[PDB]
Order: structure tokens, then C-alpha cells, then sequence
């Protein structure tokens, strides 16, 4: 009986002989359809259940970042040098710098057909730069992390002079512009690459 | 359909071809080590 | 974006199976 | 639903059933007409309950190795109809 | 000092019997500052309102009580006796703009700087001075993910159930033909027997034979192959409504009865919405759903109340990362920032706007987000 | 003379609806940006401060240094420290067979 | 399960959604494409400056 049961719930069964059962048995075989059904049921689940992990570090204080050890496959990351993003870590991540001394970069483009070869795990730049960069790269293969886990997020502005009478109409033109919406219109066509990936 | 399943179709008669052949000669001379 | 089922051309597939069933039966009934 | 052309696979799987009949008359030194076209048309698809083949000794056993073609041969057909509505 | 009642920023909390509040410690075991906060008893209007202590902390708390420290500041927080930010207003003689709520609390010379979540505006701006923002961020939308589950109840076919009558009978015909062509070469039920174990493997069992189980079996993998077939078609389907793509989601554009979604108030999103007059029906029916506080409208929400609500997607994610059943939808839409709300004659513009700047650049924003903010996701 | 067009000329543009004046655009053939050395500032941080620049709007970044030297309004376009990580493609990580 | 997933995927590349196509926006050249002359299509893509 156990046999059998186990047999006829899949139909991948070399070793099946039922020649005992008369006329009982015959009817006990219609099990089979209810067998057959859920397999069928299974195979379609386990098939369409496969159809898809973007981004982890989700800032720059994870232990990812600061303990290369953990894994096997060593962390690349990849800044600039001499400009501002030394001196944004040194101030805040001493013992990081020792290992980022390791990777450096004379170029952006260095930077971006290392990361198209995937000789780099990471890169580390200027947020509007790299979202450029990332929207205007051939394959949608190169994204930034979300949306509010910059470390040190700022802004550009237009640069005044000190106790000059422009100030007061220049912030309220900004605002104004910014509120009615006249920047999505210089979004769509000036800085967009792609925007959809999946 | 196209190259996929004719493919794999010639692949498989080919490679069922060679093994009846092999068996068959293997199974000869495995009778007459038997029965040598 | 369609799921459907078991259509006419289904119908029309098995019509066509039993129709050369029978003709085979009837062929080897004549023999 | 499979088979666009459809004029080569059909003419495919007679011709490999005609040779494996032909191979398994080849093989006599258990009837030839009467066994060989039932088993390879039970060994097609694993749906069939009259399936019987004790009288090959060691010569059938590697011929039921066609049994993995015949059963990806059916999950391609099956994955390819359910992926084609 | 003024501030408003925003969870993931401010925790307002009773105090105890003793006049103070308990003291705790955060995962690093760092301790917990609190500041005793003056406001109203009770949050909803018509209530014997009583302007008894509390005792509310945060995410300001912090830069509030460094700035203190930093620029000689005794600060004396309280709390907003409307619970409303406070724009433009119309009362008896329409013919005056007045403030009210935080704005007009401002403008009363009762107030003097203000540290609280506030939206950069125009209108605010022409009135009140800002300084540089905490951070920069828009707002999303909110909706309810539940777990999905199979909505295939069609466990026969899914229409025309005579498919079945038909197999069968189909079984029937080519046993009987079978008993014809064996008599006309076993007895009684032998070839049903073998006709249903062929469909159903259990191992039951002169030329027209053959060629009857040559058709039956190439018949036999035609019923498994639709049914294997239907049931791929059927679970490749999403069975939940596809998420709100942002604001320009086609369902959104067209207000219904079955989605229901609206602001709070006249806040700064009802100010966003309303300068962009292009969706006039937008406002026929956000407006008729309006509540009084975000804590109310999450509550709603979370009750099955109001498909969607629309607030600042820094409130929203926190929410989401806090208690895994509300999910964010969109990427981001009108970006804006926070501000600090200063009068224009206040000597204290560049002071603070200095500080601002260097507590950012030293690390110590990214440290009150991992605090605060920033919590384990689901 | 050069002809000029980019995001920023463009939002100038959009501001001369309210300014209403005439806008004449430098270059500064020292650096870039410059920073404080031997006390001395250059590039549009150098021109500045030499009150050889009234307005000047060429996307600076914003740092702990200009803010005392200048003032700047309000920012209309976000930066930072950004992390940028290549895609990885999708799998059945998830145990097959099981309840997923 | 294997076989289901690389069957359903659309083996040809997809077609042209419009103007504000991602891949047109971006020109390369693998994908070349262009107009024929001076005429009213090239007055239409020339008016429209970003
Ligand atoms: O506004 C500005 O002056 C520039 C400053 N740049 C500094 C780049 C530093 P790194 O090369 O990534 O180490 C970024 C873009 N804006
Ligand atoms: C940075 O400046 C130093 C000068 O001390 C120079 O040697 C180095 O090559 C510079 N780095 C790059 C990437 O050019
Ligand atoms: C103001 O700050 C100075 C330090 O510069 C300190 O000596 C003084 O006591 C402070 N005044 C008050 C009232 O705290
Ligand atoms: C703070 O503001 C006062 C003016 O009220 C000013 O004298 C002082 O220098 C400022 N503090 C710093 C550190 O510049």
C-alpha cells in the first residue's frame, strides 16, 4: 500500500505492479487524477514563483564599508583625489581612508569603464555628477542608492554678495519657480538619461 | 520550430546511434569474456 | 495580459482527433 | 503552439521510431512488430499504464536511455504551450 | 520656542506624578535627553483645554539643545495650541490676511524661533525668513500592501464545464469501439478498467487495437499539457492592483468613490496642489475628506478607512520602516526642504545658518538619522 | 565672444523676468573654484570677493569656507556624497522546493 | 521551471514607445537613424531646442 501510494502520487515510478487489486483497487486508483492535478498545480507554481537584491549599504556607516574582512571577495571603492571628498572623510571616517588610499582614479570615464568592465564594486562621486553619469550610461547597468542616504547632502545655489539688495527678490524667483513647477520641464530634456530600470 | 529543437534532436539521435553501436559491440565481447 | 481557456479551436482539435480515430477504425474494420 | 513548420518533426519522430524498431529486430541474437512500436510510443510520454518490458535483458536497458529525451522533449513542448497563450 | 506634534520628529508624552519624565537609554545606551514641553491637555478643539507640562523629545531635540549650548540659547519649548501650521485664512472683514496656527503664533511676537518640521513656501517666505534646511526631501504616497494570496477559486474549468461530460463520454466511445474491435478480432469492464488507468497511471492491463492505443495515448497528454498550460496562465498575474506610480498614475487623475484619498489640511501640500490649477475635480473631492491630524489620517489608514494619504515622504518611510503593514509608493515628486521659521529683524540669521552647516559637515545629522530615523526595515 | 546656453543660463533667463536687467557672463582662466591659499581666493570664490562679480551662479558647491566669505540663496539642485553600485541581476536565492 | 522562465521573455528588442524613447534620446552607433533633408521634419526637430 505505502509503495503504491507513493508511486502514484508522481508518475516518475519504474516500479509499479498492481495486479493484486481486483475491482477494489481499480476505483482506489482515481487518487491519481487528484495526484496528477496537484503536480501539474506545483510545477506551474514553482515556475511563474521565479520571475524577479538592488541595493544593501544604504549609507555609508555600515559595517560593509568598514570591514572588508567579512567577505571573501575584497571591497573596491573608488574617490577622486585632491578634491572634496578626502577631506569630507577624513574628518569623519579616519580608518576608512587607509583602505581607500588603496583604489584611486585619475578620470570619471576611468571610473565609469571600470565599473562597465566591473573592476570596481562601488564608486564614490559628486551626487548630481553620478546621477548623470548613471542616467547617460549605455546599458542601465549603474544606479545610485535610493533616495535620502546621502552622507553630507547639499545643495549649489547662486552665489551673492554680501548686504547686496538682490537677495530678498532672488530667493522669493527661486521659490516661486520651484512651487509652480517650471523644473520639470528642464528635468525631462536637460538631465534624464533613463530613470526606468527594473 | 527552428535550430533549438532540430538541434537538440540530432544531438540526442547521434549520441543514441553511438551508444546502441558501442553496447552492442560491448555486449559481444562481454559473451565472449563470459563464455570464453 | 489574457488568461482565457480551453477555446473553440480546442473543440475543433478534438473533433479532428476522433474523426481520424474513426476513420482509422473503420479503415481497419474494412481490411 | 509548437512546431511552426511543422512539416519536419512529425516526419522526425516516425523516422526514429521506424529505426529503434529497426535496431530492436537487429537485436534478436520480445517480438519486434508487436512490442518495439508500444514501447516507444509508451516511452514518449510517461502517461502510459501498459507498459511491460522484462524481455530485454541488458541490450533494451540502454535503449530506455531515449526516456530522457522523450521527457524533455515534453517539458520543452509543455513550458513552450504554456508560455505561448 | 513653538513646535508642532510630529511623530517621527517630536514624542510627545504625559509626565509623570513627580513633575518630570522617565529615563531611558537608546541601543548604543547613550542617555536620552528630554525637555519638559508646555502645551495643551488635550489635542482636539472643544475640550476643557488645560496648558499642562509635558514632556516631548525627538529628532530636534537634539540640534535644538546643541545649538543652545553653542550660541549661549535658553531655549522654552512649546507646544501649538491649533495643532496646525497656519496659512491664509478667511474670517469676518475677508479682506485680511492673517495668519494663524505656528505662522500667526510667530507673527504675535509671542514666538521668537521656531525648530520644527516646516516646508519651504513662497508665501511663508515673503513673511517669515528661513535659514538653510536639515535635510532635503519631497513627499510620496502611502497605501496598504496586505500578503498576497491565489485568487484562482477555478478549480474545474474556468467555463464550459461540459469539457468533462465530454471526456468522458469521449472514454466511453473508445472502450465500447475497443469491445467492437476485439470482437472483431475483454468481456465486461477490462477495457473501461484500462481506458481510465491509461489517463490515471496505476499499471491496469489486433491491429485496430493497436492503432486505438496509439490514438488514445497521443489523446492522453492533450488534457494534462491545457490543464498544466491554464494553470501557468492563471498564476502568471499579479493578483494585487498595481502601485501608484506617482502623481501622474492615470487613476489618480480621475477621482472615485471606490479610492479615496485627501490631504489634512491647508497645509503646505494643500498649498503644492492647489498652484498647479490643472486638476480641477482634484480638489471636488480631496476636500471632502480632509481630517485633523496625521496621527488621525494614519489611523484611517491603517483601519481600512482611506486608500492612499499624502504627507511628507520623510513621516511616511519612517512609518513604513516602523511597522511592517504600510508600503510607499512613487518615486518623488515636489522636492522641497525644511526650514527654520525666524523673523526678518532677528540678528540671529548667520549664526545659525553657520552652526547648521558645520553640525552637517561634522557628521552629526548622519548620527540623529541612524538615532532616530533610521530603524531596522521590514 | 562665445554663444552660451546650458541649465543655469537657462534659469537666469527665467529670472530676468524679475530682475529686467543686463546680464553680462565671465570666465575665470584660474582653476576652477579656488579655495582659501596664502589668504588668497580664486576662481568665482576670487572674483567675488575682489567685487569683480556682483551675482555669480556657475553650480559652486556649497562648503564650510564660502558661507562666511559670500552668501547664497536657497538651492534648486541637490547634491552630495553619493555611492554609486552596479546592478545585480535577479536569482532563486530564496530555497526552491520550500515555501517560497 | 528552467525552461518556462528563459521561454517567457520577448526575444526581439522592444519597439520604439515614441519620441521621449529612452534609447533614442541617447544617440549611438549601433542604432542609427535620421531624416532625410531640410524639409518639414527636420524644421519640426530643430524648433523644439533641448
Ligand atoms: O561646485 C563645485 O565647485 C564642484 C566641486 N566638485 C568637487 C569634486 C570633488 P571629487 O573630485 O569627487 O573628489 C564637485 C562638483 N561641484
Ligand atoms: C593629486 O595631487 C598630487 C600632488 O601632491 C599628485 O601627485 C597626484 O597625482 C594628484 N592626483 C591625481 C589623481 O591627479
Ligand atoms: C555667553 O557666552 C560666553 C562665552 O563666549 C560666556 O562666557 C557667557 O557666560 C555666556 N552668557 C550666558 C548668559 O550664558
Ligand atoms: C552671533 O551673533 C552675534 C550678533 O548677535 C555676533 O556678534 C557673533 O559674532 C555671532 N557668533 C559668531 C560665532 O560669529
Amino acid at each position: 500500500a505505502i509503495w503504491l501510494l507513493w508511486g502514484l502520487v508522481f508518475n516518475n515510478s519504474v516500479p509499479v505492479q498492481n495486479p493484486k487489486g481486483t475491482t477494489s483497487k481499480i476505483m482506489v486508483s482515481v487518487w491519481a487524477f487528484f495526484a496528477v492535478i496537484f503536480l501539474a498545480s506545483y510545477t506551474a507554481n514553482l515556475a511563474a514563483f521565479m520571475i524577479q537584491f538592488v541595493d544593501q549599504v544604504t549609507g555609508l556607516s555600515d559595517k560593509k564599508f568598514q570591514r572588508p574582512h567579512d567577505y571573501s571577495p575584497p571591497f573596491r571603492f573608488g574617490t577622486v583625489p585632491n578634491g572634496s571628498t578626502e577631506r569630507n572623510i577624513r574628518n569623519n571616517y579616519p580608518y576608512m581612508h587607509q583602505y581607500m588610499t588603496k583604489f584611486n582614479q585619475k578620470g570619471v570615464e576611468d571610473a565609469l569603464v571600470s565599473l562597465k568592465t566591473g573592476k570596481l564594486d562601488a564608486f564614490i562621486y559628486d551626487a548630481a555628477v553620478l546621477n548623470y553619469k548613471a542616467g547617460r550610461d549605455e546599458g542601465c547597468k549603474l544606479v545610485t542608492i535610493g533616495s535620502g542616504y546621502i552622507f553630507a547632502t547639499t545643495g549649489y545655489g547662486i552665489a551673492l554678495q554680501k548686504g547686496s539688495p538682490w537677495k530678498r527678490q532672488i530667493d522669493l524667483a527661486l521659490l516661486q519657480f520651484v512651487g509652480d513647477g517650471e523644473m520639470e520641464e528642464l528635468e525631462t530634456c536637460w538631465l534624464t538619461g533613463i530613470c526606468h530600470n527594473e | 520550430t527552428f535550430e533549438n529543437m532540430a538541434g537538440v534532436f540530432m544531438l540526442v539521435a547521434g549520441g543514441i546511434v553511438a551508444g546502441i553501436f558501442l553496447i552492442f559491440i560491448e555486449i559481444a565481447y562481454k559473451r565472449h569474456k563470459d563464455a570464453r | 495580459v489574457m488568461s482565457s481557456q480551453l477555446d473553440i479551436d480546442n473543440m475543433a482539435g478534438v473533433f479532428y482527433m476522433l474523426a481520424a480515430a474513426m476513420a482509422l477504425s473503420l479503415i481497419t474494420f474494412i481490411w | 503552439f509548437s512546431a511552426s513548420v511543422w512539416v519536419m518533426m512529425f516526419v522526425m519522430l516516425l523516422i526514429v521510431s521506424a529505426i529503434a524498431v529497426f535496431v530492436f529486430e537487429y537485436f534478436s541474437p520480445s517480438f519486434t512488430i508487436g512490442k518495439a512500436i508500444w514501447l516507444l510510443w509508451g516511452l514518449v510520454f510517461n502517461n502510459s499504464v501498459p507498459v511491460q518490458n522484462p524481455k530485454g535483458t541488458t541490450s533494451k536497458i540502454m535503449v530506455s536511455v531515449w526516456a530522457f529525451f522523450a521527457v524533455i522533449f515534453l517539458a520543452s513542448y509543455t513550458a513552450n504551450l504554456a508560455a505561448f497563450m | 520656542i513653538v513646535t508642532i506634534h510630529q511623530e517621527p520628529f517630536v514624542y510627545v508624552k504625559p509626565t509623570l506624578s513627580d513633575g518630570t519624565c522617565k529615563e531611558e537609554f537608546t541601543v548604543n545606551g547613550d542617555p536620552v535627553k528630554k525637555v519638559i514641553c508646555t502645551g495643551p491637555n488635550d489635542t482636539s478643539p472643544g475640550s476643557p483645554r488645560h496648558t499642562v507640562p509635558q514632556c516631548c523629545y525627538g529628532f530636534c531635540i537634539d540640534l535644538l539643545i546643541k545649538l543652545a549650548r553653542t550660541m549661549n540659547f535658553t531655549y522654552e519649548v512649546h507646544l501649538v495650541a491649533d495643532g496646525k501650521f497656519g496659512t491664509q485664512e478667511r474670517v469676518n472683514n475677508s479682506n485680511k490676511k492673517e495668519w494663524n496656527g505656528m505662522m500667526g503664533e510667530l507673527l504675535s511676537g509671542q514666538a521668537d524661533m521656531i525648530v520644527a518640521p516646516l516646508t519651504i513656501n513662497n508665501e511663508r517666505a515673503q513673511y517669515i525668513e528661513f535659514s538653510k534646511p536639515f535635510k532635503y526631501q519631497g513627499l510620496t504616497i502611502l497605501v496598504k500592501k496586505e500578503i498576497p494570496r491565489s485568487t484562482l477559486d477555478s478549480f474545474m474549468q474556468p467555463f464550459q464545464s461540459t469539457l468533462w461530460l465530454l471526456v468522458g463520454l469521449s472514454v466511453h466511445v473508445v472502450a465500447v469501439m475497443l469491445y467492437l474491435l476485439d470482437r472483431f478480432s475483454l468481456t465486461l469492464s477490462s477495457a473501461m478498467w484500462f481506458s481510465w488507468g491509461v489517463l490515471l497511471n496505476s499499471g491496469i492491463g489486433s491491429f485496430s487495437a493497436r492503432i486505438l492505443g496509439m490514438v488514445w495515448a497521443g489523446f492522453a497528454m492533450i488534457i494534462v499539457a491545457s490543464y498544466t498550460a491554464n494553470l501557468a496562465a492563471f498564476l502568471v498575474l499579479d493578483r494585487p492592483e498595481e502601485r501608484i506610480t506617482g502623481i501622474n498614475d492615470p487613476r489618480l487623475r480621475n477621482p472615485s468613490d471606490k479610492f479615496i484619498y485627501a490631504t489634512v489640511k491647508q497645509s503646505s501640500v494643500d498649498i503644492y496642489f492647489r498652484r498647479q490649477v490643472c486638476l480641477s475635480t482634484m480638489y471636488r473631492h480631496m476636500e471632502k475628506h480632509n481630517y485633523e491630524s496625521a496621527a488621525e489620517a494614519i489611523q484611517a489608514v491603517r483601519d481600512n478607512k482611506l486608500h492612499a494619504f499624502i504627507w511628507d515622504s520623510a513621516v511616511l518611510e519612517f512609518e513604513a520602516s516602523q511597522k511592517c503593514d504600510l508600503v510607499t509608493t512613487g518615486e518623488l515628486f515636489f522636492r522641497s526642504g525644511f526650514g527654520i521659521g525666524m523673523r526678518k529683524d532677528s540678528p540671529w540669521k548667520q549664526n545659525v545658518s553657520l552652526s547648521i552647516l558645520k553640525s552637517h559637515e561634522n557628521g552629526f545629522m548622519e548620527d540623529l538619522d541612524k538615532t532616530w530615523v533610521r530603524y531596522q526595515e521590514c | 565672444k562665445k554663444c552660451c546656453k546650458g541649465f543655469c543660463i537657462d534659469i537666469l533667463k527665467k529670472l530676468s523676468r524679475t530682475v529686467k536687467f543686463t546680464y553680462d557672463l565671465y570666465l575665470v582662466t584660474n582653476g576652477k573654484h579656488g579655495k582659501k591659499v596664502n589668504n588668497v581666493w580664486n576662481g568665482m570664490i576670487g572674483e567675488v570677493v575682489y567685487q569683480r562679480a556682483v551675482m555669480a551662479v556657475g553650480s559652486l558647491t556649497i562648503n564650510e569656507e564660502r558661507s562666511e566669505v559670500v552668501d547664497f540663496s536657497v538651492p534648486f539642485v541637490e547634491t552630495g556624497i553619493s555611492v554609486m553600485v552596479s546592478r545585480s541581476n535577479g536569482t532563486v536565492s530564496p530555497s526552491a522546493f520550500l515555501e517560497p
